[PDB]
This record gives structure tokens, C-alpha cells and sequence, in this order.
């Protein structure tokens, strides 16, 4: 029954930053509240228990306060290692519940994407699909949009997007989005359009061509 | 000492069960709670239950009861987890872990503080069977082009499970490339795109192969990728 919530969603710090999360449980949990962090593939590690012990063998940056409802996860000088996504816990009654996670990523400069456009191949569409792929490549920060349009008309439900990690060496995303339709449907229209939106660009780019060039 | 060694990987069919095992060091085993919790791929962290080995005694999250059975065995110092009627909602992975509560010296349960967990075991829950990529060219053009260089690609499609491994020209191409993470479509099978940007000038002369294998159907497949007209 308790439900857990964490702000904010995702936070972009740099080495040396004082960086502070919050956890709110739905009712009263005493201090019964553990702090974890996991990262990508692997399994959670376990933080500050009791709201503000600290787990032995963590860095003292760590530190967690609060009692009740209301409580913060503070990283006070933050190291290389410490990006990652931090979740929280009570531990007061069953369920156990956590809460949604809080992703901390690398702060650079704001970068827009370069967008690029990729028609389906001549072998995919003799086997009666067609995929087209939109891809937002070397960005920051992760907040994106892409919107596909055929004829001008704006779709929904058709297509799939992934992201990959933050880049080790440029702290960018990359983006890939694919549109599927039948080869009959994809032979009905002219113009496909990848349509992108994002901080780095002052108004949203489109990318495009016509089946058949 | 402490440790918690779980099962490998499983691939499982909707409506069948998958057990999974956690092996502990025995004073983990003979002192403390082993909890279970999973996490669906991208998503958050869900208990499910826990036990005190030492007893057998179980206690479950009300949304996984009457599906979940964990138990555990002294002889072999090892819990283990049952999930039944599986669905594609299933597929996640499933963590082990011990939970200690200290400061309180009284009672296995409570406060609830995970202090280590095993390394998980994935299950996946698919109708599918084992299946090859096909791999299609994406096509540089000058629809793919930024100033002095040119995007291209390979779009890896309606494999299973995963994984499967993408190179370029035999591995001698690895500055700009970028492998995204399979996207699972509606038909239960996984697709991905890998992407390489290069110098335009290079187009002529130059050219690109990926180089596809997926271990599981013991398919690789080599895709030239040419530019096009558009």
C-alpha cells in the first residue's frame, strides 16, 4: 500500500557537485528508509539505511536525512563513479515498495542532435515490409522528440525508439527511431518525414525524402 | 563470505513456470531473510516475497501470491523462487537478496533493509523460437549527411532472443559508431539499427560491411552497405 515517489526524475551534475534527492513515502515510516544505487547490468548496492546510517564500506559523500514522509539523498562532492540511477526503499511494513529511481548523468553543454534519414532497403521491401529509420545523433541533454509523418499526416502507434548510454568520451545520446509499415501501405504514400525537437535547436527540424529517388 | 549466487539466463513460454535459484554462504543462510525482487527491463524494482531458510516460513507480495513459491534447502544452503502461469509481463530480471535487520535484534522481517543482493538471473517470457536476424542496408544518401561526413547503418531485425553482436569491416571501424539497444516489436521478436558515421569523401573508395552474429542460431551475416540515389 505504501507508495514511494522520487524527485527529480533524472539530474545532470558534474564532478565536484553537491547533488540532493528527494523520497517521499505515501504515509509515515519512521526512519525505515534505505537508500540504493544501481547501474547498468548490475545489481543494486545498498547506501544508507535507517534514513541516515551509512552502509559500511560507502564513501562518507554519501549521506541521507529525514524522518516520516519526507527524505534526501545528498552526494556532497560527486565522483565519476557515482553517476548512476539511486532508488529508495522503505522498509517499514509489506510490501516492500521503492520508489521510480533518480538517474544522475553527466552535465556538458547543450548539443543538438544531427539528424539523418534512411528510406527502407530494396531487400527488406520485396519481403512486404518497410522500416524507416530516423536517427538523432551526438546530443544533450537526453530530453528529445521525434514525430514521423507521411503526406504530412502525423502517425502514431507505428513505430519504436531506443537510445543508447551516455557517451564515455562527449557525454552525448544518440537516438534511433524506426517506422514500420506494410509494403502496401508504405507504397500508397510519398514523403516520409522524421520531425525532431529538442533544446539545442530553436525550432524543430525535419528530415525527409520521397519514395522512389 | 557473504554471497549470493544465482541461476543463469531462462527462456521461458507463456503459461509455464521457471524456477531460479539464489545459493548463499551458510551464515547468510542459517541467520537472515532471503528476499526476492525483480525488475522489468528499463522499469523499477518489485518485491515478491521472502523466506527464512532456516524454517521455510514464506511470506509473499499480495500481487504475486498464488504464483510465487519460494522454499529453501539446508543441505545445499539455497533458496529458491517459482513463478507459474508465466506471461511476456514476466519477462525481467530476478534479483535475490538478504535482508538484515539491523539495528533491530528481534524478528527476520523487519526493517526490511536489502543489504546484498545476487546478480540476478533474466527471464524471458516469449512465444518465440530461436531465430536469425535479417539485416538491412541503411543507406547513406545525402539525406544522411552533415558538412564532411555521412551517416550509414545496419538495421538487425526479427531476431531471437537476444543477443546478438554488430562490427564494422571486421572489427577495424570502431571511432563513431554507435550499436543502439534492441527495441522488442509486437510479433515478439527483438530489432536493432547500429550506425557508423564516416568522411563522405571515403563513399567512392571506401567501402562498409557489418558484420552480424547471433550466438544462439549460430547465424552471422556480412551486409555491404552502399549508398543511395535519394
Amino acid at each position: 500500500a505504501i507508495r514511494m515517489t522520487q524527485s527529480p526524475s533524472s539530474v545532470s551534475a558534474s564532478v565536484g557537485d553537491r547533488v540532493t534527492i528527494t523520497c517521499r513515502a505515501s504515509q509515515s515510516i519512521s526512519s525505515w528508509l534505505a537508500w540504493y544505487q544501481q547501474k547498468p547490468g548490475k545489481a543494486p548496492k545498498l547506501l544508507i539505511y535507517s534514513a541516515s546510517s551509512l552502509q559500511s564500506g560507502v564513501p562518507s559523500r554519501f549521506s541521507g536525512s529525514g524522518s516520516g514522509t519526507d527524505f534526501t539523498l545528498t552526494i556532497s562532492s560527486l565522483q565519476p563513479e557515482d553517476f548512476a540511477t539511486y532508488y529508495c526503499q522503505q522498509a517499514n511494513s509489506f510490501p516492500f515498495t521503492f520508489g521510480p529511481g533518480t538517474k544522475v548523468d553527466i552535465k556538458r553543454t547543450v548539443a543538438a542532435p544531427s539528424v539523418f534519414i534512411f528510406p527502407p532497403s530494396d531487400e527488406q521491401l520485396k519481403s512486404g515490409t518497410a522500416s524507416v529509420v530516423c536517427l538523432l545523433n551526438n546530443f544533450y541533454p537526453r530530453e528529445a522528440k521525434v514525430q514521423w509523418k507521411v503526406d504530412n499526416a502525423l502517425q502514431s502507434g507505428n513505430s519504436q525508439e531506443s537510445v543508447t548510454e551516455q557517451d564515455s568520451k562527449d557525454s552525448t545520446y544518440s537516438l534511433s527511431s524506426t517506422l514500420t509499415l506494410s509494403k502496401a501501405d508504405y507504397e500508397k504514400h510519398k514523403v516520409y518525414a522524421c520531425e525532431v525537437t529538442h533544446q539545442g535547436l530553436s525550432s524543430p527540424v525535419t528530415k525527409s525524402f520521397n519514395r522512389g529517388e | 563470505q557473504v554471497q549470493l549466487v544465482q541461476s543463469g539466463a531462462e527462456v521461458k513460454k507463456p503459461g509455464s513456470s521457471v524456477k531460479v535459484s539464489c545459493r548463499a554462504s551458510g551464515g547468510t543462510f542459517s541467520n537472515y531473510v532471503i528476499s526476492w525482487v525483480r525488475q522489468a527491463p528499463g522499469q523499477g524494482l518489485e518485491w515478491m516475497g521472502g523466506i527464512i531458510p532456516i524454517f521455510g516460513t514464506a511470506h509473499y507480495a499480495q500481487k504475486f501470491q498464488g504464483r510465487v513459491t519460494i522454499t529453501a534447502d539446508a543441505s545445499t544452503s539455497t533458496a529458491y523462487m517459482e513463478l507459474s502461469s508465466l506471461r511476456s509481463e514476466d519477462t525481467a530480471v530476478y534479483y535475490c537478496a538478504r535482508i538484515n535487520t539491523s539495528p533491530i535484534l528481534t524478528g527476520y522481517y523487519f526493517p526490511g533493509v536489502h543489504d546484498y543482493w545476487g546478480q540476478g538471473t533474466l527471464v524471458t517470457v516469449s512465444s518465440a523460437s530461436t531465430k536469425g536476424p535479417s539485416v538491412f542496408p541503411l543507406a547513406p544518401s545525402s539525406k544522411s549527411t552533415s558538412g564532411g561526413t555521412a551517416a550509414l547503418g545496419c538495421l538487425v531485425k526479427d531476431y531471437f532472443p537476444e543477443p546478438v553482436t554488430v562490427s564494422w569491416n571486421s572489427g577495424a571501424l570502431t571511432s563513431g559508431v554507435h550499436t543502439f539497444p534492441a527495441v522488442l516489436q509486437s510479433s515478439g521478436l527483438y530489432s536493432l539499427s547500429s550506425v557508423v558515421t564516416v568522411p563522405s569523401s571515403s563513399l567512392g573508395t571506401q567501402t562498409y560491411i557489418c558484420n552480424v552474429n547471433h550466438k544462439p542460431s549460430n547465424t552471422k551475416v556480412d551486409k555491404k552497405v552502399e549508398p543511395k540515389s535519394c
